[PDB]
RNA sequence: GUUACUAAACAGGCCAGGCCGACAAGAAAAAAAAAAAAAAAAAAA
RNA sequence: UUCGUUGACUGUGUUUACCACGGGGAAUUAGAACAGAAUAUCAAGAAAAA
RNA sequence: CUUCUUGGCGUAACGUUGUGUAGUUAAA
C-alpha cells in the first residue's frame, strides 16, 4: 500500500526500464557539432549531445543549445518496442 | 472624479535603485542564468560523462519512486472528486447556484459615486506557516541562504505590501492627472 | 447503520428533532422528493508535525552535492544576500566561528466527531426552507458546538451526500426520510477547542484518527465519508 | 456650391457585383463550376442591413471555397440545397452522379431541406445520393456524343448532335 | 455483374 | 481608499495592417470562418510600450523569484492541473509498461502524453515561461499551494519552503483542497477558447419543496397556498402548450405613440446556444 | 426540383491605390476562462 | 517550445466556370495524367491467470 | 493497408501594348 510505495526498493530490471533514452525523429547534421544521426536510431541520453542535456537537466534557459534538440524524442527504455530494444541494445547496455 | 491606479516612484524607490545598479543587475542576472558557463564552442563541457551518467540514475531512481508513491494519492483524488460531483448533482436546483460557486465567490462590484462575509483565509492554514519553524531548524546552509535571497527579492519586489494595505488612497490618482503623463 | 430512538435519546426535544422530528420543530423544513435536507459537517486538524520521504531527502541531497562537486548551482552573491532588512537572518558558518485535545497524536491527522446520545456521528443540522447550506452549517456550528467556534470552510460545495429512509411508521407522518450533505472544514490552528452551548444536543465530542473512526462510527457513516477523508494509512 | 460625386454620370461603376447563386438546384455540373459567386469586402453595419448580398452561403459536400469566397464544385454530380437552422444559413452541397437524364421520380434528391448539423449535411447528401463510385449504376439514357465545343470557337453549339460519332464518356465518374 | 473500375485501372501503365 | 469611484481604463489599441481601409475586418464572426476569415494582426505590429524597470525589471525579479523556487514546482503544479482536470472519475492503475508490472503511472497524464506525442522538452520550456502572460500569472499563482492558498501566498517572503518542501501527504492535501475550492460554474466569455472547456456541473431537475407541521392532523403539510391545478402546472413546468400570448405590459401605456410592432432589425440575427447547466438523468 | 441577379438621376453620402522574406508565407504543435481578490507591467499561443 | 522550411518551385498536356472583345485578371477544377527537385508528417507497440 | 503539407499574403491586385533591358536557336 501507501507504506509499500514509501519503502519501495526498486529492481535492477525496473531501474532498466526506468532508464532514459533518445530516439531520433529524423536524419540530421548538427551544425556547429557536425555529428551524423538517422532516423528511428536510440542513444543513450547521457551520450547523445552534452549540450542537449543541459537543457534536458535544468542547466540551459535555450531550446536552441544544440542545433538538433526538436528532433528528439526522449522515451523511457521500457517503452520501447521489443524489436527497437533487442537491435539497439548493445549502445545502450551502459 | 473618477481615479485611475498609479504607482509613483518615490513609494517604490528600493526597487528602482535595485534595477539601476549595474552591479545589483549582474548579480540578478547571474541568478537568473545560473551557471553562466559557456555554451558556444563543441569543446565547452559543465559535466563529464560519469557525473551525468550517476545524475541519471539517481534522477531515474528518484522519478520512479516518486511516481509509485503518489499513484495512491492520486487514486483517493479521482475517487474523491467523482463522489463530490456527484453529491452537487444530487443537489436540488435551488442550492445549485450556490454549491458551484468556489471559496472565493463575492458579488459583482458596484462603481456607485449566501454570502455572508468576505473570503479570507486564515495565514495560520498556510503550509509554510504551519511547519515554518521545523523545516527552518532542517534547512542546509545553501538552502538557507536561498531563502535569505528570496525574501530579499520579494522585498525588493514589494516594497508596499504593508504600504498599501495602510494607505491605500494613495495608489489612486485622476485621470486628468494620469492620462497626462509621459512613459 | 442504527440511529433509533431508544439508541438515540428519549426525553429530549432537540436532539430528536433534528432525526425524527417527532417533536415538530418551529421553523419550516426543505424536502427533496420527500426527504428532509440536512448538513453536515467534517471538521479535520491537520498533522502538527513535518515528514519528508527519504527519496525526496535523498534526490534533494544528491542533487546539492552533484551542483557543488561540479560548479553548476546558483551564485547567490553578497551584494543579493546581505542588504541589512529587518527580516535578516542569514550569517555564514565562517562568521559564526569568528480524545479532546488538539495536541493529540501530532503526526497525524484528526477529525471532530460528535455524540448524539449513544451514537457517534458528524456535526449535523436541518435546511430551513430558504436558507443557504451555509447559512444552515454557521447555525449548526454557532448552537451546537461553540457560539466561537468557527472553523474554515473548504467550499460551498459537497463533497459526498448519503440518504436515509425512515419506517413505515415515521414515513406516514408526511417525511419519507433525510438526505445528509457532507462539507469539509479546517480547525485552523491556534484556535480555542469546542465549548458546547448550553442545551446543545451534542452529548460529547472527540478528535478521532482514520484508524480510530471505525472503532466509534458505523460503517455505513464509513462508507459515506471515507471517499472524500484525506488519505492516511 | 453643389459637389458633384465621383460616381455620377459619365463615370458610374460598369460593372455590378452580381453576388449570388449561380446554378440553381439539380443542374449539372463539373469540377471548377462557380457555384456562388461572393466578395471579401463587408459591410460597415452588416447586422442592421437588409438586402440579401451581405448574408453569404456556405460550402457542403464537394464544394470548395475560393480566394473571394466563391462557392466552387469539385466533382461530377447534380447541384443540391441546405437550409442550417444552427447557424441559419444557405448550405451548398454537390451530389456525385454521372451525366444522364433527370427524370421526374428523381427530383426529390435535390429538394433543399433543414439540417442541424454538417454531419447530418453529410448523412442526408448520402441517404439522397444515387449510387457510389465503386458500384456505379445503371445509366439511364446516358450522353454518348462529344461535349460542347469551346466558347471561343463557337457559343451556340448543339447538344449530342445525332450527325456526330458516338464517344466514349470516361470523365464524369471523378 | 460487372463492376466500376478503380482509379489504379485508369493510370497510363 | 478600498472605496473609490473607479475609472474605466481606455481599451488598448489593437494594431492593424495598413490594408483594406475600404473594408469592415471586424465582423463578429467566429474564428475560423470558411467564408468569413479574420484578418490577422502581425505581432510586429501591435504597439507596445518601450522596456523599462515597470515592465522588464519586475520581470526579472519574478523570474529570479521562480529561478530560486525552481523550475520543478512549476512543473509538478502544471502536471498535477492537467491530471486533475481529466481524472475526475476512478481509473484502473497505469504502468507506464507492457511488462513492468511493479511500476504505476501515476495519472492519466500518462494517456494524454502518449497519444499527443507531447514534447518532453517542450515541458521544460513551458515551465522556463518565457512569455509574457506566463510570467504575469505566476507573479500571481506562483505560490506551490495556489489550488489551496490561490493568490494570499503572492506577496509572502517565506512561501519558497512550500515549493522546497510540499510533497506527499502535503499535495495531496493541496489537491484535495483544490477540488471543493474550484469554480463549478459557467463560465461567460466571448474571447476565442480552443481547449477542452472545464466541466460545468449538472443540475437536478426538482426544486426542494417547504414543509410546516399542522397539528389539526399532526402531518407535515406544504407552505405554499394551494391555486388551481392548471395554475401550478403554469408556475411550475412553464408555459404550457405551444404558443402563448407575449409577457403582458408592466409599464403605464406611454402617452406618445411608438412603433413598437416593428422588429428590432430586418433581418433577425441567428439564435444563440444554451450555453447553461444541463439536466441530470 | 427550384425565388435567387439587379443603385438610373450634378439622387442621398465612402475611398487611405498602401503592408509583409516573415513572432506578417508557413508543415507539425499550441492558443485567449464567470464573480471577487492580488498587481498597476496596455499581454493567448 | 524559445520547434522546421522556402512549393512566394522547373517543365509537358489547348480541356474548364464567366463572357461584345481584350486582362482564364475580384482574381474558376487535383485539366485527378506525366518528367524532375524539395519540405513537413509515418505506422505498429495485442494478450496482466487460478 | 496507395499517398496526413505545400507553388504565397493581399476587404486597392501590381498600367495593356509598345520602346528599352533581359531570355531562346547542336534548332526553330
Ligand atoms: S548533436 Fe551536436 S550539439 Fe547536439
Ligand atoms: S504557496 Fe500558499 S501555502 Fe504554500
Amino acid at each position: 500500500s501507501l507504506a509499500a510505495a514509501e519503502q519501495w526498493e526498486p529492481s535492477p530490471l525496473t531501474l532498466k526500464q526506468h532508464q532514459q533514452v533518445v530516439v531520433w525523429k529524423k536524419d540530421r547534421t548538427c551544425i556547429l557539432c557536425k555529428k551524423e544521426v538517422q532516423g528511428g536510431n536510440v542513444e543513450k541520453v547521457e551520450t547523445a549531445c552534452e549540450k542537449a542535456w543541459r537543457f534536458l537537466s535544468g542547466y540551459s534557459r535555450s531550446a536552441h543549445v544544440c542545433p538538433i534538440l526538436p528532433q528528439m524524442r526522449i522515451l523511457r527504455y521500457g517503452e520501447l518496442p521489443l524489436r527497437d530494444r533487442a537491435k539497439f541494445d548493445a549502445k545502450l547496455r551502459r | 472624479t473618477r481615479y485611475l491606479p498609479f504607482v509613483p516612484t518615490s513609494l517604490v524607490h528600493e526597487t528602482t535603485s535595485f534595477l539601476h545598479d549595474a552591479t545589483k543587475l549582474r548579480a540578478l542576472l547571474a541568478l537568473i542564468f545560473s551557471p553562466c558557463k559557456p555554451e558556444a564552442s563543441v569543446a565547452d563541457e559543465l559535466a563529464s560523462p560519469a557525473a551525468r551518467l550517476e545524475f541519471q540514475q539517481e534522477k531515474e531512481r528518484y522519478h520512479a519512486i516518486r511516481d509509485q508513491h503518489t499513484d495512491c494519492y492520486r487514486r483517493h483524488e479521482s475517487a474523491a472528486a467523482a463522489s463530490m460531483w456527484r453529491a452537487i448533482e444530487a443537489l436540488p436546483s435551488d442550492l445549485y447556484e450556490e454549491a458551484v460557486q468556489s471559496v472565493t465567490f463575492a458579488p459583482p462590484y458596484e462603481n456607485e459615486p449566501f454570502y455572508h462575509e468576505r473570503f479570507a483565509f486564515p495565514r495560520a492554514l498556510m503550509f509554510h506557516e504551519m511547519y515554518g519553524e521545523q523545516i527552518f531548524q532542517s534547512l542546509s546552509q545553501l538552502e538557507r541562504r536561498k531563502l535569505q535571497v528570496f525574501m530579499n527579492l520579494m522585498h525588493v519586489r514589494y516594497p508596499h505590501a504593508e504600504l498599501k494595505r495602510d494607505k491605500p488612497a494613495l495608489f489612486w490618482l485622476p485621470e486628468r492627472q494620469v492620462l497626462s503623463r509621459q512613459r | 447503520c442504527g440511529p433509533g430512538s431508544s439508541r438515540f435519546f428519549s426525553g429530549t426535544s432537540r436532539r430528536l428533532s433534528l432525526f425524527f422530528s417527532d417533536p415538530p420543530p418551529a421553523y419550516a423544513l426543505s424536502l427533496h422528493a420527500g426527504y428532509k435536507i440536512q448538513a453536515a459537517l467534517c471538521v479535520d486538524r491537520l498533522p502538527l508535525v513535518y515528514r519528508e520521504p527519504r527519496y525526496e531527502k535523498r534526490w534533494r541531497e544528491f542533487k546539492e552535492q552533484w551542483e557543488a562537486q561540479t560548479k553548476n548551482g546558483l551564485t547567490l552573491a553578497d551584494e543579493i544576500t546581505f542588504m541589512k532588512f529587518p527580516f535578516h537572518f542569514f550569517e555564514t558558518e565562517e562568521a559564526q566561528k569568528k480524545l479532546r485535545s488538539l495536541e493529540r497524536e501530532p503526526e497525524r491527522t484528526l477529525y471532530l466527531i460528535v455524540r448524539y446520545g449513544d451514537s457517534w456521528q458528524f456535526p449535523l443540522e436541518d435546511r430551513i426552507h430558504g436558507q443557504s447550506m451555509r447559512s444552515t452549517l454557521k447555525r449548526l456550528c454557532s448552537e451546537q458546538l461553540g457560539s466561537s467556534y468557527a472553523p474554515f470552510l473548504l467550499g460551498y460545495s459537497p463533497f459526498s451526500y448519503a440518504k436515509r429512509t425512515y419506517p413505515k411508521k415515521t414515513k406516514e407522518a408526511g417525511i419519507l426520510g433525510r438526505k445528509i450533505f457532507y462539507y469539509r472544514a479546517h480547525h485552523i490552528p491556534g484556535s480555542e477547542n469546542l465549548k458546547l452551548p448550553e442545551g446543545s444536543p451534542v452529548s460529547d465530542f472527540a478528535w478521532v484518527t482514520l484508524q480510530e473512526l471505525p472503532a466509534y462510527i458505523s460503517p455505513r457513516k464509513l462508507a459515506a465519508v471515507s471517499a472524500g477523508l484525506l488519505l492516511e494509512e | 456650391s453643389y459637389r458633384r460625386p465621383s460616381r455620377a454620370s459619365p463615370t458610374g461603376q460598369a460593372r455590378k457585383p452580381h453576388v449570388g447563386v449561380r446554378r440553381l438546384a439539380a443542374e449539372y455540373v463539373w469540377p471548377g463550376v462557380v457555384l456562388v459567386k461572393q466578395r471579401k469586402v463587408i459591410a460597415f453595419n452588416v447586422e442592421t442591413k437588409r438586402r440579401n448580398r451581405h448574408f453569404k452561403l456556405y460550402p457542403g459536400e464537394n464544394v470548395k471555397v475560393s480566394k473571394v469566397t466563391n462557392l466552387v464544385a469539385l466533382c461530377h454530380g447534380r447541384v443540391k440545397f441546405t437550409h442550417d437552422v444552427s447557424r441559419d444559413v444557405l448550405v451548398v452541397n454537390v451530389l456525385p452522379e454521372r451525366r444522364e437524364e433527370l427524370l421526374r421520380e428523381d427530383l426529390w434528391r435535390y429538394r433543399t431541406e433543414h439540417v442541424r448539423s454538417m454531419e447530418e449535411n453529410r448523412h442526408i447528401c448520402f441517404l439522397r445520393r444515387k449510387a457510389v463510385r465503386m458500384f456505379g449504376k445503371e445509366l439511364v439514357n446516358p450522353p454518348t456524343k462529344p461535349p460542347l465545343r469551346p466558347f471561343y470557337f463557337t457559343k451556340y453549339d448543339s447538344w449530342e448532335n445525332p450527325a456526330l460519332p458516338d464517344v466514349p464518356q470516361l470523365d464524369d465518374d471523378m | 455483374r460487372a463492376f466500376p473500375r478503380g482509379c489504379e485501372l485508369k493510370d497510363p501503365a | 481608499p478600498f472605496k473609490i469611484f473607479k475609472a474605466s481604463p481606455p481599451p488598448a489599441p489593437t494594431g492593424r495592417k495598413p490594408t483594406g481601409y475600404r473594408g469592415n475586418h471586424w465582423h463578429k464572426k467566429v474564428l475560423y470562418d470558411p467564408v468569413y476569415p479574420t484578418t490577422k494582426v502581425p505581432a510586429a505590429l501591435v504597439p507596445r510600450y518601450p522596456i523599462d524597470w515597470r515592465n522588464g525589471g519586475r520581470a526579472l525579479l519574478i523570474a529570479a523569484l521562480s529561478k530560486l523556487e525552481g523550475a520543478s514546482a512549476l512543473q509538478r503544479r502544471i502536471f498535477l492541473r492537467e491530471n486533475s482536470r481529466e481524472s475526475q472519475v476512478p481509473q484502473t492503475p497505469l504502468s507506464p509498461f507492457q511488462t513492468g508490472s511493479s511500476a504505476s503511472g501515476g495519472g492519466a497524464y500518462l494517456v494524454s502524453s502518449l497519444g499527443r506525442k507531447r514534447s518532453y522538452v517542450g515541458r521544460i520550456a513551458v515551465s522556463l515561461m518565457p512569455r509574457h502572460r506566463q510570467i504575469a500569472d505566476y507573479q500571481r499563482v506562483g505560490g506551490f499551494c495556489s489550488p489551496r492558498c490561490f493568490s494570499e501566498c503572492s506577496k509572502e517572503l517565506r512561501r519558497c519552503l512550500c515549493a522546497w518542501r510540499c510533497t506527499g501527504f502535503h499535495e495531496h492535501v493541496v489537491q484535495m483542497d483544490g477540488m471543493l475550492g474550484e469554480y463549478k460554474g459557467e463560465v461567460k466569455t466571448e474571447k476565442p477558447l480552443f481547449s477542452v472547456l472545464r466541466r460545468q456541473a449538472r443540475r437536478n431537475a426538482d426544486p426542494s419543496e417547504g414543509v410546516a407541521f399542522c397539528a389539526e392532523s399532526a402531518k407535515f403539510k406544504s407552505v405554499r397556498r394551494a391555486q388551481h391545478p392548471a395554475f401550478e402546472a403554469f408556475d411550475r413546468q412553464g408555459p404550457d402548450g405551444p404558443s402563448q400570448k407575449p409577457a403582458p405590459r408592466k409599464e403605464p401605456p406611454l402617452p406618445f405613440y411608438s412603433a413598437s410592432h416593428v422588429p428590432n432589425v430586418p433581418r433577425p440575427p441567428p439564435p444563440q446556444p444554451y450555453t447553461g447547466p444541463l439536466k441530470v438523468r
